[PDB]
């Protein structure tokens, strides 16, 4: 099928900004190509057909080019409105087919986390199940590394994590881990501990602490 | 005024089947080249199906011969039969017009996409409704300090989609952040609210969760304590 | 208050507040397979052209041509 990939899979704009959002397509599809902007919570639009062409309603800031694999999405002064995710589509043969997305995030200066551990509650092991909760608070930009050590061991398939949206007053993120144990695991182990490294931080913060001293 | 609007979304059991329906208005439908496009949680859109004015169908290859697209040009209607479903088909399945743009060499159909619903959501899960446990994320000797203190709800183990979470009955909104839900391995959610505070507060100062799952008959209010950490190790 | 559409299917109903018809032409991307897209309907004014769009509008039930 025929592949579309966009570049960059995220970017920060400033309001002003001149914005360029590339789609390279697997194989030639002439000018079969569309823009899409969709808001969270919200259905996609139209804005651009037939690589250049706008759509009824869409503001002159945006347009577009290209043709063949090459085509280009630019916003030419990134409004407030503007904060959202980008996909282009080809129309050239079936089946039709989205590139991955692109997320246009606000620009601001780098924010290093705040880095908290939570250990599990007694009520919680009484279920046969612990939890091990690691929080980085509101930092910029989003490129978080957040790795599980328990007995100073790398944890791998037992963890998720959830970052929130751009926050509304300092444009920052934050991250909640939950590393997930069975009871029985938890309590054959002494140290667990939550290593982050973020390009605000000057080395990797490490959180930890001691399963029986809790 | 141009309005698709989806109805059929639910629940369903992997294996089992579901029919999608759209209403459309405010067009000449059976003039229309109609699509379904979906999109799974926190992922993007996906081509699923199309059905021409003429009425040649097409599908994606995850869903041929599983799905079946059918319009009904009487009724504006178009339906989508999903079947065998799997868990990896849980998406918003959006009802979608082809365009359909004149020019003085004639007609030229689905060159995009231009009308979209608001999309349905489709949950295929063995799971069934299972109200949470809301365990506390207590604050302690700066495990969770750096002269604020972080604490928190870990809200476990429910179903399905949504929670809402207030903290202090709605009193306490500044530094409170309430994460997207995970979908853990046992095909049930979890997710964490956390607020920060003044260390200083810690001894003195209430802070309870307000945890409602809305399609449950579950509400959940709970006290988060202060617990102590020795590090008598260091 | 009713106007020509592209295609003689659609309701020549105009939208509340509305008694002006128009024929939009214009080139498209695709205009050198297809020739000049062409639009009718109806507009709470003569509507803001781009340039390179010729435009018509008249104030008659379907007078759009
Ligand atoms: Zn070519
Ligand atoms: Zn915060
Ligand atoms: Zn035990
Ligand atoms: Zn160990
Ligand atoms: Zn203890
Ligand atoms: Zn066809
Ligand atoms: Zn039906
Ligand atoms: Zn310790
Ligand atoms: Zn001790």
């Amino acid at each position: 099928e025929i592949v579309l990939t966009q570049s960059p899979s995220s970017l920060s704009a400033s309001v002003g900004d001149r914005v360029t959002i590339t789609c390279q397509a697997s194989q030639d599809i002439s000018n079969y190509l569309n823009w899409y902007q969709q808001k969270p919570g919200k259905a996609p639009k139209l804005l651009i057909y037939a690589a250049s062409s706008l759509e009824s309603g869409v503001p002159s800031r945006f347009s577009g080019s290209g043709s063949g694999t090459d085509f280009t999405l630019t916003i030419s002064s990134q409004q407030p409105e503007d904060f959202a995710t980008y996909y282009c589509q080809q129309a050239n043969s079936f089946p039709y087919t989205f590139g991955q997305g692109t997320k246009v995030e606000i620009k601001r200066t780098v924010a290093a986390p705040s880095v908290f551990i939570f250990p599990p509650s007694d009520e919680q092991l009484k279920s046969g199940t612990a939890s091990v909760v690691c929080l980085l608070n509101n930092f910029y930009p989003r490129e978080a590394k957040v790795q599980w050590k328990v007995d100073n061991a790398l944890q791998s398939g037992n963890s998720q994590e959830s970052v929130t949206e751009q926050d509304s007053k300092d444009s920052t993120y934050s991250l909640s881990s939950t590393l997930t144990l069975s009871k029985a695991d938890y309590e054959k182990h002494k140290v667990y501990a939550c290593e982050v490294t973020h390009q605000g931080l000057s080395s990797p913060v490490t959180k930890s602490f001691n399963r029986g001293e809790c | 005024e141009v309005q698709l609007v989806e109805s059929g979304g639910g629940f369903v059991q992997p294996g089992g089947s579901l029919r999608l329906s759209c209403a459309a208005s405010g067009f000449t439908f059976s003039n229309f080249d109609m699509h379904w496009v979906r999109q799974s949680p926190g992922k993007g859109l996906e081509w699923v199906s199309g059905l021409d004015h003429s009425g040649g169908a097409h599908y994606a290859g995850s869903v041929k011969g599983r799905f079946t697209i059918s319009r009904e040009d009487a009724k504006n209607s178009l339906d989508l039969q999903m079947n065998n479903l799997r868990v990896d088909d849980t998406a918003v399945y959006f009802c979608v017009r082809g365009t359909l743009y004149h020019y003085t060499s004639g007609s030229y159909y689905s060159d995009a996409f231009d009308i979209w619903g608001q999309g349905t959501l489709v949950t295929v899960s063995s799971a069934s409704v299972k109200g949470p446990s809301v365990f506390p994320l207590a604050p302690s000797s700066k495990s969770t300090s750096g002269g604020t203190a972080a604490l928190g709800c870990l809200v476990k183990d429910y179903f399905p989609e949504p929670v809402t979470v207030s903290w202090n009955s709605g009193a306490l909104t500044s530094g409170v952040h309430t994460f997207p839900a995970v979908l853990q391995s046992s095909g049930l959610y979890s997710l964490s609210s956390v607020v920060t505070v003044p260390s200083s507060s810690l001894g003195t100062q209430t802070y309870i969760c307000n945890v409602n799952h809305k399609p449950s008959n579950t509400k959940v209010d709970k006290k988060v304590e202060p617990k102590s950490c020795d590090k008598t190790h260091t | 208050r009713t106007c020509n559409k592209t295609f003689s299917d659609q309701s020549k109903i105009c939208p509340p507040g509305e008694n002006i018809c128009y024929t939009k032409t214009w080139c498209d991307a695709f205009c050198s397979q297809r020739g000049k897209r062409v639009e009718l309907g109806c507009a709470a004014t003569c509507p803001k052209v781009k340039a390179g769009v010729e435009i018509k509008c008249c104030s008659t039930d379907n007078c759009n041509k």
